[PDB]
């Protein structure tokens, strides 16, 4: 059992009011079953897509989840991950500086 | 192109 | 350049009802080009890059047949391995397989590989000689004797040295506009105060291909790892990759610190400084 690493980030450097893509990259985990949601002000975004499951040299899995979004001053974005290794869902806030 | 001959363990 | 073709397969058993989940993906270098998902509607090998769409019906029919054959082999394996390890029929288990070939700049064969795992741990793998097997435990040793008796390494070697290389070359030619193009990292530095006397400098590499890259920090011309953070290389989602490295510095001393970027797309490494 290996717990997921999580990065939440935009495809392009963010500018408030300009269309972009919100990514949640989960990696380093095993087994492969995993739940990943992208959140806007705490609410699950619908019609999120994901890459096809693949894995690294140490056999751990990785997936990219993504959707279109527009950063703003007031809206908060985040990724919510659940996995067998997690006692509760883990929420990572998007920070445009990372 | 895939390999045509994987055998069971 | 120097190049590789790799296929990745994952099968996950579903003891409550039905067959395992099976997902297969093919890559040239860091570019996915085919996929099969047992949960998807087509039940066919599907294209995922433009340069593979020109292959004809015989290609898609044969790759669908072969990838379904892989799927059923894994289904059998899950049952066999549950028995080898004396496990109950109640739990879900995982088989993973990766194989492929590398070629040099001249497109000559460099090496081949075939690795198999059960529940996330090494099970059996082909050695670099393409003749011998590495068996992690006594269950895998049983498999090794079986594959020896059935000449498996011989025909796997023939594929890796022949078909694998030959079709890799074909894909590299058909997709040359992207597969043989390097995208050098677009680099910049940001500055984030953490107090009135120290700040984080973050060195960014964006939109690059292939994914391999090195980011390093120097202070007064000597490498620094203390007080740094380096994130895993990550996909942008448009086929390119991203990475950053950061260092905490005393405010006012930023000019001592330089970020160094190495990438196949850069004839000489890049140096960045804050100003
Ligand atoms: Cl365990
Ligand atoms: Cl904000
Ligand atoms: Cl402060
Ligand atoms: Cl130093
Ligand atoms: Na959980
Ligand atoms: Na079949």
């Amino acid at each position: 059992q290996r717990t997921p690493k999580i990065q939440v980030y935009s495809r392009h450097p963010a500018e408030n009011g300009k269309s972009n893509f919100l990514n949640c990259y989960v990696s380093g985990f095993h087994p492969s079953d995993i739940e990943v949601d992208l959140l806007k002000n705490g609410e699950r975004i619908e019609k999120v897509e994901h890459s096809d499951l693949s894995f690294s040299k140490d056999w751990s899995f990785y997936l990219l989840y993504y959707t279109e979004f527009t950063p703003t001053e007031k809206d908060e974005y985040a990724c919510r991950v659940n996995h067998v290794t997690l006692s509760q869902p883990k929420i990572v806030k998007w920070d445009r500086d990372m | 192109l895939l390999w045509n001959g994987p055998m069971a363990v | 350049g120097s190049h590789s073709m790799r296929y990745f397969f994952t099968s996950v058993s579903r003891p409550g009802r039905g067959e395992p989940r099976f997902i297969a993906v093919g890559y040239v270098d860091d570019t996915q080009f085919v996929r099969f998902d047992s949960d998807a509607a087509s039940q066919r090998m599907e294209p995922r890059a433009p340069w593979i769409e020109q292959e004809g019906p015989e290609y898609w029919d044969g790759e669908t047949r072969k990838v379904k054959a892989h799927s059923q082999t894994h289904r059998v394996d899950l049952g066999t391995l549950r028995g080898y390890y004396n496990q109950s029929e109640a739990g879900s288990h995982t088989v993973q397989r990766m194989y492929g070939c590398d070629v040099g700049s001249d497109w000559r064969f460099l090496r081949g590989y075939h690795q198999y795992a059960y529940d996330g741990k090494d099970y059996i793998a082909l050695k670099e000689d393409l003749r011998s097997w590495t068996a992690a435990d006594m269950a895998a040793q049983t498999t090794k004797h079986k594959w020896e008796a059935a000449h498996v390494a011989e025909q796997l070697r023939a594929y890796l040295e022949g078909t694998c290389v030959e079709w890799l070359r074909r894909y590299l030619e058909n997709g040359k506009e992207t597969l043989q193009r390097t995208d050098a990292p677009k680099t910049h530095m940001t500055h984030h105060a953490v107090s009135d006397h120290e700040a984080t400098l973050r060195c960014w590499a964006l939109s690059f291909y292939p994914a391999e890259i090195t980011l390093t920090w120097q202070r007064d011309g000597e490498d620094q790892t203390q007080d740094t953070e380096l994130v895993e290389t990550r996909p942008a989602g448009d086929g390119t990759f991203q990475k950053w490295a950061a260092v905490v510095v005393p405010s006012g001393q930023e000019q001592r610190y330089t970020c160094h970027v190495q990438h196949e797309g850069l004839p000489k490494p890049l140096t960045l400084r804050w100003e």
